[PDB]
RNA sequence: UAAGGUGAUAUGAACCGUUAUAACCGGCGAUUUCCGAAUGGGGAAACCCAGUGUGUUUCGACACACUAUCAUUAACUGAAUCCAUAGGUUAAUGAGGCGAACCGGGGGAACUGAAACAUCUAAGUACCCCGAGGAAAAGAAAUCAACCGAGAUUCCCCCAGUAGCGGCGAGCGAACGGGGAGCAGCCCAGAGCCUGAAUCAGUGUGUGUGUUAGUGGAAGCGUCUGGAAAGGCGCGCGAUACAGGGUGACAGCCCCGUACACAAAAAUGCACAUGCUGUGAGCUCGAUGAGUAGGGCGGGACACGUGGUAUCCUGUCUGAAUAUGGGGGGACCAUCCUCCAAGGCUAAAUACUCCUGACUGACCGAUAGUGAACCAGUACCGUGAGGGAAAGGCGAAAAGAACCCCGGCGAGGGGAGUGAAAAAGAACCUGAAACCGUGUACGUACAAGCAGUGGGAGCACAGUGUGACUGCGUAC
């Protein structure tokens, strides 16, 4: 399902509002891509369907620090 | 704790035999009590080919209510009520009005 | 001697009231010309 | 002529049978609604 | 309060208020109180104590 | 705890027990087929087919046990590939399923209202899903207030149908402040001295107290009617008990109870006392939660529909300061008040009732009250989801009609009998009306129509019934 593996961004729902304010239901899907991140600890590549907000969490916090927050959470990678 | 038991010479307080004295034959389940020679009815007993093929108008005794009898005291001469005391670790039926054990 | 049976109605109409009333499917009366 | 009900136990038990009802979420809700009603026969089965 | 003041005013009119100074009974026994109002000449009564 | 029992329709039959295990009631224990999460694989539930152990074997076999998947962890051995992973196996743990409502979260209508309708409404409702607990959630100020101050959340009453929002329409609708219910605050981002230092848990004896069987209970007789007395009349007695029920009619005193006084092998709820184990105090200091706050865009939530509009949430794109700093105070700014976000836990007041116990009712009384007073979610109906009835009363007690007649060894009936009553006979209390008969009185076979009404003979009864002829007269 369209969930970021680092930030946990679900698709959220909301409205389309026209210029005549007609509300109709839509979904704000997260900007998800599967990307392979190089870890020098594990000496491998690891792929993660991550949002583009999550790609910024990874290089700001570290890729070891992000994965440590996934094994201690319950995600599988 | 029954106040009216298997073989007690009782007296009837109510209902067409008011005053008559007989002995209990068997206490049934539903508060009905057979008294000997007291509550006589007239059963038109149908003869079946076996099993008491005498099929007369059999006169048996019907069940009377257990509250309509009282135990005959006979040491006062009157009907009398029952209480329950403990003598010698046994629950003891005793008469009212003279407190003495049955 | 197991007598005084009832009047078992049809198992079609669940409102025994109209069980013997109308079939309750199609009402075909066809000759109506009003213009 | 040919009426709508042509019985077959195999087509019955594969459509409305207990294992067919217990296969999906919406059939276990059927069986939940028929225990909650108090139904004698739960499915078409026996 | 205007009703109760008007009922108590009427109970002294139809002489159904009797004020005692003490109404007490020694043993907590219904037999004694059953006697309590025979001398008082009461059968249907409401006792109101403080 | 007992003198009676072997559940009910349900009689028997064969028995068991009688003051010490007959049954009954309770606590604990054993047994607990098959299906169903169903778990050894399968399957059209209630069936089919095994695997591997372990026995035992008359050699035909027979038993008992194991064998699900997933999650976490550990052990071993293990590719492409050398390390190493992935994988594979074997263990231990734990999970799943069902459940009426309440609860939190994720999704989310339309009819309707607007007198049409699209913004708005209905309504974040119905529903669907996920998850939890006895409650849940929220919760210890980035809060309000207004220059005074308040001091976590929740709930209730006001504030107030106010301020506002709003095709400024329909409608929506607060806070501040005040009165109450209940009221506890604490941790981690951290190292020292001290060093079980109270805590808060679990487990176990111990006490106090319920729950789960129970025990004792207090007293009335004559008399008349009657089928029968509980009624009437007479005269007593109990009452911390005159709540209720039953008994042949209406019982304080007949029974069961009730008030009251009591009781527990054993297993449990609650407190307390705690011993023993786990967490872990107090003091010195530092530390003070970043892809966050904020912003641009799009939405949503706030009573608040983007409007001048704060605040919150965040899909997307960005991006601080780091206490000498930061948030808020309804656009925004300056003052100066107040607070310290980006970690978490937290009882009570609150909501609910599938279920158990009592208790109550200006609640129902069999077309009512549950759909269901009764073998009712049944009979029936539908492929199915699903729908879904009707049906209570003999009598005080079966004493439920022996026997005799007619009949077809019928059905039904007439006697006889029971009983107060059979016009209580089971198609059974009471038995209305429609509707259908029989008997009797009167009328009626030359008379036209809302059928009555006014007049009215005659006749039949003991005033009633009928009503010839006649005037007027087209139901609701």
């Amino acid at each position: 399902s369209r969930v970021c593996q680092v930030t946990g961004k679900r698709p959220v729902t909301g409205n389309n509002r026209s210029h005549a304010l007609n509300a109709t239901k839509r979904r704000f899907l997260p900007n998800l891509h599967s990307h392979r991140f190089w870890v020098e600890s594990e000496k491998r590549f690891v792929t993660l369907r991550v949002s583009a907000k999550g790609m910024r969490v990874i290089d700001k916090k570290g890729i070891d620090t992000v994965l440590a927050e996934l094994r201690a959470r319950g995600e599988k990678y | 704790a029954a106040k009216i038991r298997r073989d007690d010479e009782v007296i009837v307080l109510t209902g067409k035999d008011k005053g008559k004295r007989g002995k209990v034959k068997n206490v049934l389940s539903s508060g009905k009590v057979i008294v000997e020679g007291i509550n006589l009815v007239k059963k038109h007993q149908k003869p079946v080919p076996a099993l008491n093929q005498p099929g007369g108008i059999v006169e048996k005794e019907a069940a009377i209510q257990v509250s309509n009898v009282a135990i005959f005291n006979a040491a006062t001469g009157k009907a009398d009520r029952v209480g329950f005391r403990f003598e010698d670790g046994k629950k003891v039926r005793f008469f009212k009005s003279n407190s003495e054990t049955i | 001697h197991c007598y005084e049976c009832s009047s078992d109605c049809p198992n079609l109409q669940p409102y025994f009231s109209r069980c013997f009333s109308t079939p309750v499917w199609i009402s075909q009366a066809q000759g109506i010309r009003a213009g | 002529m040919k009426r709508t009900f042509q019985p077959s136990v195999l087509k019955r038990n594969r459509s409305h049978g207990f294992r067919a009802r217990m296969a999906t979420k919406n059939g276990r809700q059927v069986l939940a609604r028929r225990r909650a009603k108090g139904r004698a026969r739960l499915t078409v089965s026996k | 309060r205007g009703a109760l003041k008007s009922i108590l005013s009427e109970l002294v009119r139809q002489d159904r208020l009797i004020v005692v100074e003490k109404f007490s009974v020694e043993a907590p026994k219904t037999k004694l109180l059953a006697q309590k109002l025979k001398d008082m000449a009461l059968e249907d009564v409401l006792i109101i104590t403080g």
